[PDB]
């Protein structure tokens, strides 16, 4: 029962955390003179006693009491730690020489893989390549700020590692220390940080969570200093290896002092002037990418808008330190205005970053990350949104009626395009004469046939339900790993027992005694794991009778804004969201001379919560709740909050409770809580405002005269906007397009304050051409990616539970795979990758918290064996193969070298086994031009005899195929966390109160077993039919859930109330390491008849080891093979009219940046062909015809089952409720002979695109011509096992590559396939019987998770 | 040009009618839920009417 | 057959005042009450009698002569200062634009006694 | 069929009524109230028929799709 | 033909009094007439119920 803190800042930093603890240690307001401070003071936490009550916090107040000492706000530390230099010369030597080893350490990883594609691709001590011998020799001195950010990241994280070891075996520890940054003094706790400077006479006292944003901040500095280091070395070395951008170290440098300054000038109102660099740097993109109107209008809103920020910033600031401890603090430099030279130096700087470059300038996005995350306030921010919240909105009734007629229209429209029928209207006499034409034919009038009339006429429809609501409440979209809030009479219980009177806590204590445990919760997951009451019809009986209405239970809560209600009103807010993502958005398809005259229009939507009241929203939600026939489900939150008391629930931010005041609703408003919120909360009901925009451009669109186009992506939406207008004489293209984007402005501005959503300048702004959704840069066809803004995180221990050492690993890969496929940078990502895997595995294994050196010890074991084994030179060398070899079988490398070349493979083990051929070439000597033939060096023949040769130990064969069809078994592959803890989690679930849950989990062993036994009697085994057979059954359902719970930490304790780790978990899991690693040593004996590699096909191999393992005799469609090893690459005139040809259209020399003629390569994959039967389709759930389409794909693959009847009898009587030829009359009919490639489950690629981005595969041209007529003449018509659009991604890919390690593209590439590499493939007899006695037994013991039965009621309206 | 002036009250008709629903729906607010009168401006529906029904038996 | 015309013109007539009377409708939203002890309802008015309610803050509202001029058809000094040929800037971004503009190293920064 | 459009002018002379008083209604107190909010006819049945009508047609049109069994 | 007009016309006619009704009569203040309207409509539930049940 331990508790394990965390690595990386995980939440907020909290300004009520600080102001609390800084106040009680000082005796004073610390930040602000608010209730936070009065409660602190007056009745102290625990926690914040024992970090007071040290002998070093004693001495430090006595010092501060007199005072020698100053008190200051965490963002001045936050400037003197980002800037401390006072290194000692052993200091400097030691982390230079640190800095040095580990690049030498991960150039020398990085030359293996640079090895096996310089082999691969022809392009010809412990670096054998040429170029790497370049780069070392380039970078055998780190420059000095390259070190200052490095020396600093590691003594932070030094701090970091001994509080979190430390504290993990001694609960309370406090770390106190001053020897490992040289000058400051660290009291940190989970619970505080109290930070004193000795030489300057400052401290403060700020949160944990700082501490961990300081150790991101130093890390992400560092990121990106060694990002710009290794892309400057590799540009040197060569122009089209490092990254596009070309940045400058000490410009950077100097960026951080001065944003680190500004932060300290500032206080932490000083992020909002921060908040507005992007601004800037917007601005200075459209310099370059705009014209003289647009790009001078942007410019003065961006300054507008930047000085608007400071001077609201030094506004809050004077008047929130005016009463405070900080009163003394504010620099002279704020009150006279000088901060303005200030500012001006660093935009300055800014702009000689980005160097006139839209490289650069797209690049310079991750400032925003490396200056921290503000100390947020959360009653200020909430009486902000309340200002706006409050408000009364006057409507015109033919504004309101003209939304609704547009809704109304596009519902319509919507209906006739995809349903081919106009909604059955329940008043139709209201059509005058045209419009009842338009219902009785079937036909809607276009939008340039509209007029504002028809939109008024059009609001007064009425539909009939069109839907369905489903009646089982699905349990994957109610449950997850998140809190939940506490019902409104417990509400009280969100904040600590001391800092609520003594009335409260006595209510609390006799109220605790009225409510159920599920009520008393406080967490999702264990809400409904306690529910003791559960329903599956509880939610559909709710929605019906509308009990969500009037509910004395219901509140608002406020956290880090995040806001959340108590338990239902909660799944009803997912259950209106979940319909209209899927009955709502099919009809709202973009949710997700004579001149034409073009111009774009960017709105930041993020305030449209506020805005919308229940007299805007309501008039299209309610033909929404007409169409699924309830009563306000789809309009709930306007009929629901405005009647609740919204709370900022934060546990260090209560409200001032007056005497014998026991009710929230009676509690008297202040900062931090006020009632009558007329609007929405951010976040709930966003589809159905995102579809009320769209319907909105419609109208505006209408009215306007001009064609339109919307793309609203979350909570910023672009409008483009086209106008036909007669072009004046001498007026130019750039004046008629900023006067139509003036124009629209204007009007567009007049509708939205038509519906009384005052539009501000500084969210709305105006482009000519340019779009950038998805928050990419695009210019003219070009993409411009921010890649260095998501690799900043690249640290050891990242995105993990439990400090996971594969989860880790597979993070790591993952992040700086970014640099690959966006940056278009093959050998700097490698580099940063194996930079930072080296840290995480020779450096930070054996600082582990729960299990110190264990890891680091077992991979010494590994290298040891991997010496012994390989005969290896040394320990060096081991680890250097060990990084190299897949994690499938060793556990060094996270990304697989066909990742260089395509995104997605079908076979993983093929992959890792070439993958593994090409690493050990590079200690083989093997040419891997050539065929494989056994030499001298029988390393790879003795790594493939013990990859092909072990003992078979098969056990549940066929569940575990239908989990993982990839999976290899006869333990032979690293066991993942989910199964580690699936059995811990059916015995957590099995005692759970919940019957649906308990009852689920005493019988999941025997239903695991009786599924292992169901269709163990067909011969040729398909793992994806396999699947097929999974997602049908109810066992999928239960699988899943089963899978999110195991994700989390401290099993054991879900139910415990605890936030502790448990010792059986912590154990489990350490095992679970320990096995992974060693692995590598189980799966090569030293002691193992050698495989000859004469006529050798790894397809075959990889096929046999899949077999072997599961001793099955045949296993079809899930061996693909390597189109990496497959295709021999050629760079010279094709001779023999062989092979794929790739040929470059561009005429320059270099092609990355550029944007050519061809389209673009998707990845095109090939669907399925199926005659889908025409019924009444909406009579139909989403669940009920998803099972629909998997009993049809089990009809179309297991058409040769000698008892299909009987089975799919069972099958369709027990999921569906029908019988077979009833249910026979909606199966999609496939018309395609093949099911082995043409099947479409979650086991199979739904794409497979290049690792380029996609405009740069439009400078290629694939020609697939004289390979498709030879394997057409080998195999006559027959499907074969290699992946053509594979084979497409690999030649562009490639041909990327070769640029990028050569300096010139390659005129043409053609790819010769290896033919007995490529095996036929035809769909086979599946003869056998399939067990219908288990499979009753499965569907029955599982049935709580069955989906909805097709009633017969349901069946008739089917037709 | 009888039937003409038939069809344009028709249709003026028709707007009175739709903005007069439109002001129906808006007017049944928060009061109305509060209250409980909301069904009384928007009307039984398929799933109220048929759980009355499945109760009705 | 005259007079069928005149009834339908008298038909026609009742019509268009209906009709001028809704077109010129204003809604207003479900505020909170006064003294924030309640909620009101939808209530609905013409639209000169809804601006001299406004003009009488008989509906609290955070902002007045933009409703006003909204209403009114009208063009507030906000709307047309937001979306103009050309935006003023602020005395601060026009400091601010000839510090940026003219760069030479004379803007006299002193960091070290910040 | 003039009887009809005298019939239609009365409906429209009550509808003009009817959406004047509800105009002066929600204009609200201390301009045209004098007592507690007024009723001005009084018949409220009038929504509870049309109600009782469409919750008819609704359910006949349910028990006629249930009548299919 | 004309007579068909005139019925349209008298549908129309019949939904905006009835439509009117409902505002009006909405647009109550007191709690008197908010209780009728909920027992009213309590009335018109179990009359439904009825109506439903006695075939
Ligand atoms: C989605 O999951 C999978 C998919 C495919 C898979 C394989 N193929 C290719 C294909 O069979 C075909 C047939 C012919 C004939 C008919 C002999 O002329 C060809 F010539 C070529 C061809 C010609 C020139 C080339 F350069 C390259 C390929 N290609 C196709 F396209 F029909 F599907 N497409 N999909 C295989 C899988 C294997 C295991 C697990 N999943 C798989």
């Amino acid at each position: 029962n331990v508790y394990l803190t965390d690595s990386y800042l995980k939440g907020v930093i909290s300004f009520s955390e600080c102001n609390a603890l800084g106040s009680y240690i000082f005796n004073g307001p610390y930040l602000k003179n608010d209730y936070t401070n009065l409660i602190s003071r007056q009745n102290p936490l625990i926690e914040h006693m024992n970090l007071k009550k040290l002998n070093i916090t004693q001495s430090l107040i006595s010092k501060y009491h007199k005072g020698e000492i100053k008190l200051e706000e965490p963002t001045y530390f936050q400037s003197l730690l980002m800037t401390y230099k006072s290194m000692t010369s052993s200091e400097q030597i030691a982390t230079t020489n640190l800095l040095k080893k580990i690049i030498r350490r991960a150039i020398e990883i990085s030359d293996v893989k640079v090895y096996a594609i310089l082999n691969k691709l022809g392009l010809k001590d412990t670096i054998k390549t040429t170029l790497l011998k370049k780069l070392m020799c380039s970078m055998q001195h780190p420059p000095s700020w390259l070190i200052h950010w490095f020396n600093l990241y590691t003594k932070l994280n030094n701090i970091l590692t001994q509080y979190r070891s430390n504290e993990v075996k001694n609960h309370g520890f406090t770390l106190i220390d001053n020897q490992t940054l040289s000058g400051f003094q660290f009291i940190l706790n989970q619970y505080g940080c109290i930070v004193y400077h000795k030489e300057l006479k400052r401290i403060t006292v700020t949160t944990y969570n700082q501490f961990l944003t300081w150790k991101d901040i130093s890390l992400s500095r560092l990121n990106v200093c060694l990002i710009t280091w290794i892309s400057n070395c590799l540009n040197t070395l060569n122009k089209s290896l490092g990254l596009r951008c070309g940045f400058n170290n000490v410009i950077l440098t100097q960026l951080f002092l001065y944003g680190d300054c500004i932060l300290k000038l500032f206080h932490n109102e000083g992020f909002y002037i921060i908040k507005e660099v992007e601004g800037f740097i917007m601005s200075l993109i459209l310099n370059i990418t705009e014209e003289d109107q647009f790009r001078k209008r942007f410019y003065n809103s961006m300054l507008n808008n930047i000085t608007d920020a400071a001077n609201k910033a030094q506004k809050n600031l004077l008047s929130r330190v005016c009463h405070t401890l900080l009163d003394k603090t504010v620099s002279d430099n704020i009150i006279n205005g000088r901060w303005i030279i200030l500012l001006s130096k660093f935009l300055k700087l800014i702009k000689l970053a980005g160097d006139n470059n839209l490289n650069n300038l797209s690049e310079l996005y991750f400032l925003f990350r490396i200056f921290g995350h503000p100390m947020v306030d959360e009653r200020q921010a909430m009486d902000a949104v309340k200002i706006n919240c409050n408000e009364t909105k006057f409507y015109l009734l033919s504004s309101l009626s003209m939304l609704r007629g547009a809704f109304i229209y596009r519902i319509i429209k919507g209906f006739v395009n995809n349903y081919n029928r106009w909604p059955t209207l329940r008043n139709a006499i209201v059509l005058p004469l045209r419009w009842l034409t338009y219902y009785k034919l079937n036909t809607y009038p276009s939008l340039l046939e509209l007029t504002e009339r028809d939109l008024i006429v059009l609001s007064g429809l009425r539909f009939y339900r069109e839907f369905r609501l489903p009646k089982k409440v699905d349990l994957e979209m109610i449950i997850n790993d998140k809190a939940i809030s506490p019902p409104k009479n417990l509400i009280w219980t969100s904040f600590p027992r001391n800092y609520m009177p003594s009335h409260i806590q006595n209510y609390i204590e006799h109220e605790k005694l009225k409510f159920s445990e599920s009520d008393k919760s406080r967490r999702v997951l264990e809400y409904y794991l306690r529910d003791n009451k559960f329903n599956e019809c509880d939610l559909y009986n709710c929605v019906v009778n509308q009990s969500y209405l009037n509910n004395p239970n219901h509140v608002v809560s406020l956290t880090g804004m995040f806001a959340m209600q108590p338990g239902m009103f909660r799944q009803v807010q997912i259950l209106a969201e979940k319909m209209i993502a899927e009955n709502i958005l099919q009809f709202f398809p973009e949710s997700l001379n004579n001149y034409i005259s073009k111009c774009s229009i960017i709105t930041d939507l993020s305030k449209f919560n506020q805005a919308f009241r229940y007299e805007t929203s309501c008039i299209c939600s309610d033909v929404l709740d007409e169409l699924h026939g309830v009563q306000s489900l789809f309009s709930w939150l306007h009929l629901t909050i405005p009647h609740v008391t919204i709370i900022c629930t934060y546990r260090h931010a209560p409200p001032y409770i007056g005497d014998h005041i026991v009710d929230l609703n009676n509690v008297d408003e202040q900062s931090g809580l006020y009632r009558y919120h007329m609007g929405g909360i951010e976040g709930w009901c966003q589809k159905l405002w995102t579809i009320e925009a769209i319907s909105l451009l419609d109208l505006i669109s209408l009215k306007g005269k001009f064609s339109i186009t919307a793309l609203i992506n979350g909570d910023n939406q672009s409008i483009d906007i086209s106008k036909p207008i007669r072009l004046m004489e001498g007026q130019t293209h750039a004046q008629a397009d900023y006067l139509l984007a003036l124009n629209s402005l204007k009007l567009l501005y007049k509708e939205y304050a038509g519906i009384g959503h005052k539009l501000k300048g500084t969210e709305t702004y105006i482009s000519r051409d340019m779009q950038f959704m998805s928050k990419t840069i695009q210019h003219n066809g070009v993409y411009y990616p921010a890649s260095i803004k998501k690799v900043l995180r690249v640290g050891p221990w990242i995105n993990t539970i439990l400090d996971d050492f594969k989860v880790s690993l597979e993070s790591i890969g993952s992040l700086t795979q970014e640099l690959e496929y966006r940056g278009e940078s093959l050998l700097c990502s490698l580099i940063f990758r194996n930079v930072w895997l080296y840290n995480q595995i020779a450096l930070q294994l054996k600082n582990h918290a729960l299990c110190n050196n264990k890891l680091y010890l077992d991979i010494l074991k590994v290298l040891k064996h991997l010496k012994t084994f390989f005969n290896l030179d040394n320990i060096d060398t081991a680890l250097t193969l060990y990084m190299n070899l897949p994690m499938l079988f060793g556990g060094g490398d996270p990304n697989l070298l066909y990742r260089s070349f395509y995104r997605r493979t079908p076979d993983f083990l093929t992959e890792a086994i070439v993958h593994s051929v090409f690493i050990l070439s590079y200690y083989t000597n093997h040419d891997l031009k050539d065929k494989l033939q056994d030499l001298s060096d029988d390393r790879l023949n003795k790594f493939l005899t013990c990859i092909i040769t072990f003992d078979k130990n098969p056990n549940a064969e066929f569940v575990t195929l239908m989990r993982d069809p990839q999976a290899l078994g006869s333990e032979r592959q690293a066991k993942i966390t989910s199964e580690i803890n699936r059995l811990a989690v059916t015995e957590v679930l099995s005692t759970a109160p919940n019957k649906i849950f308990s009852k689920s989990a005493q019988h999941y062993t025997t239903t695991e077993i009786d599924l292992n036994d169901i269709m163990q009697n067909i011969e040729p085994t398909y793992p994806h039919g396999l699947r097929v057979v999974y997602e049908s059954l109810p066992f999928y359902k239960a699988e899943k859930i089963v899978n999110l719970i195991s994700g989390t930490k401290s099993i054991t304790n879900i139910l415990e109330k605890t936030s502790a780790i448990d010792l059986t978990d912590i154990d489990r899991a350490t095992e679970m390491m320990r096995k992974n690693i060693t692995l590598l040593i189980r799966i090569l004996p030293l002691d193992c008849e050698i495989l000859s590699m004469e006529n050798l096909s790894i397809t075959e191999l990889s096929k046999y080891v899949r077999e072997r393992s599961w001793s099955l005799s045949n296993i079809v469609g899930v061996t693909s093979p390597s189109i990496m090893y497959t295709m021999d690459i050629k760079y010279t005139t094709s001779t023999i009219s062989s092979g794929i040809i790739i040929e470059k259209y561009n005429v320059n020399s270099l092609t990355r940046g550029e944007r050519g003629p061809t389209k673009p390569w998707v990845g095109s994959s090939t669907q399925e062909k199926k005659t889908m039967p025409v019924y009444n389709r909406q009579v139909l759930t989403k669940k009920q015809r998803d099972q629909i389409d998997l009993l049809a794909k089990l009809d179309w693959v297991y058409a040769s089952i000698d008892n299909k009847d009987e089975f799919m009898e069972e099958l369709s009587i027990g999921t569906l409720g029908l019988t077979y030829e009833k249910a026979k009359k909606l199966f999609p009919q496939y018309l395609s002979v093949n099911y082995l490639h043409r099947l479409t489950v979650s086991s199979r690629p739904c794409e497979f695109p290049a690792s380029i981005p996609a405009y740069r595969t439009t400078n290629y041209h694939f020609d697939t011509s004289p390979i498709n007529r030879i394997l057409t003449e080998k195999y006559g018509d027959e499907d074969i096992d290699i992946v053509f659009q594979n084979c497409i991604s690999f030649g562009l890919s490639l041909m990327s590559v070769v640029e990028q390690f050569t300096n010139v593209c390659p005129n043409r590439i053609i790819l010769i396939p290896k033919l007995n590499e490529i095996h036929l493939m035809k769909p086979p007899i599946f003869t056998g019987d399939v067990d219908i006695h288990k499979l009753k037994q499965v569907i029955q013991k599982q049935h709580m998770f069955l989906p909805d039965k097709i009633s017969l009621t349901q069946y008739v309206e089917l037709f | 040009n009888i039937t003409a002036r038939l069809d344009r009250i028709d249709e003026k008709l028709s707007e009175i009618l739709g903005m007069l629903h439109t002001l129906v729906v808006a007017s049944a607010g928060p009061t109305s839920a509060r209250d409980g009168i909301r069904d009384a401006m928007i009307g039984l529906r398929e799933e109220m009417i048929e759980k009355i029904r499945t109760e009705a038996l």
